[PDB]
């Protein structure tokens, strides 16, 4: 039986920025959840909507996987319904999920001594965002006045700054990559199901 | 139906070595979690080690770790624990568990339980 | 260091309904899956409700739970109130590689 390539989405070399956080689609192969809740290298595998239980019996046409980069203090922000800068800016989650979202902490692997500089994020925006949206373009924030038309001066700030990363600072601020999977079904034949 | 039966040492072992052998039946030993919960008299529970269904993990916490070994085998559906080093708060009751996913969700059949009782 | 506070002794009525709460200290309990375990001393334990609300077959349906995200704990209901339900119930959460066990609540009538 084909296997779904579940091995590039968790074992994959570089991650992408919680703004510019991937998505990728998998369809008509056959699904492996013994992979996922045999291990214990992960430090969050809660399941809303589904239960995990019958996860290796329901089963539905197209799943969606995505992958970024956070630290310790808002792994409960990407869960449904509680705010943050990572709630109402960058991600954003529907209230009506039936997926599944997996941490694991990969400290050494995404910092070195010198620290990381190569994540971003957004400080801040006009307003919050759908329930899926990715925000890409970097212009400048609109305060009550904006006078700077393309400067950085006062009331005009960057929206991205660099994500601090260094390897002897505490739990909640060690690198923390979190994989989302999402499973919805639609009026198609199902592509992906579980072994029998 | 699930048997779960052991026979582990209640005799008296200050700083020895002893084993223990939780026996299973009624299902797949090579599927599923296997863990060790104990409880103190008069206390509250406490885990002590976790081991996965192909032996390749193994966990413990602080005090127990250094001390405690565990390895199961899947071809006669039993599992072993062998301790060594004994000391006096290890007078309890040792409970062998099955996992009903993993890690996560927990114990889903509990064991009979033999009492060990260490003294000088 | 993710201990869990549960009060000992907190359900002192014979009848109406029964509340148990079990927190956490180091971090979000509604992270992880937090169970209850009913557990009868001089005899083997039973899983009463596992996951976050899933009772189990055989389990009569007046246990029942709630996540409160608030006050960071878990809640458990007890609606029949019987002579049967005398256990005491232990908190269980997961945490990174290792299992974390609440201090009980004997529960008498
Ligand atoms: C990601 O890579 C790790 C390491 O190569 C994989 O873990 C191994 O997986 C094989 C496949 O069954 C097992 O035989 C080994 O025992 C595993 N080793 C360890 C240390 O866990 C992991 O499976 C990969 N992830 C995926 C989704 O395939």
């Amino acid at each position: 039986t084909n296997l779904c390539p579940f091995g590039e989405v968790f074992n994959a070399t570089r991650f992408a920025s919680v703004y510019a956080w991937n998505r990728k689609r998998i369809s008509n192969c056959v699904a492996d959840y013994s992979v996922l809740y045999n291990s214990a290298s992960f430090s969050t595998f809660k399941c809303y909507g589904v239960s995990p239980t019958k996860l290796n019996d329901l089963c539905f046409t197209n799943v969606y996987a995505d992958s970024f980069v956070i630290r310790g203090d808002e792994v409960r922000q990407i869960a449904p319904g509680q705010t943050g800068k990572i709630a109402d800016y960058n991600y954003k989650l529907p209230d009506d999920f039936t997926g599944c979202v997996i941490a694991w902490n990969s400290n050494n692997l995404d910092s070195k001594v010198g620290g990381n500089y190569n994540y971003l994020y957004r400080l801040f925006r006009k307003s919050n965002l759908k329930p899926f949206e990715r925000d890409i373009s970097t212009e400048i924030y609109q305060a009550g006045s904006t006078p700077c038309n393309g400067v950085e001066g006062f009331n005009c700030y960057f929206p991205l700054q660099s994500y601090g990363f260094q390897p002897t600072n505490g739990v909640g601020y060690q690198p923390y990559r979190v994989v989302v999977l999402s499973f919805e079904l639609l009026h198609a034949p199902a592509t992906v199901c579980g072994p029998k | 139906e699930v048997q779960l039966v052991e026979s582990g040492g209640g005799l008296v072992q200050p700083g020895g070595s002893l084993r223990l052998s939780c026996a299973a039946s009624g299902f797949t030993f090579s599927s599923y979690w296997m863990s060790w919960v104990r409880q103190a008299p008069g206390k509250g529970l406490e885990w002590v080690a976790n081991i996965k269904q192909d032996g390749s993990e193994k966990y413990y916490v602080d005090s127990v770790k250094g001390r405690f070994t565990i390895s199961r085998d899947n071809a006669k559906n039993s599992l072993y624990l062998q301790m060594n080093s004994l000391r006096a708060e290890d007078t309890a009751v040792y409970y062998c568990a099955r996992g009903q996913l993993g890690p996560w969700v927990g114990v889903d059949y509990w064991g009979q339980g033999t009492l060990v009782t260490v003294s000088s | 260091n993710f201990m869990l506070t549960q009060p000992h002794s907190v359900s002192e009525s014979p009848g109406k309904t029964v509340t148990i709460s079990c927190t956490g200290s180091s971090g979000s309990i509604a992270s992880n899956y937090v169970q209850w375990y009913q557990q009868r001393p001089g005899s083997a334990p039973t899983t009463v409700i596992y996951e976050d609300n899933q009772r189990p077959s055989g389990v009569p349906d007046r246990f029942s739970g709630s996540i409160d995200s608030s006050s960071n704990s878990a809640s458990l209901t007890i609606s029949g109130l019987k002579t049967e339900d005398e256990a005491d119930y232990y908190c269980q959460s997961y945490d990174s590689s290792n299992w974390v066990f609440g201090g009980g609540t004997q529960l008498t009538v």
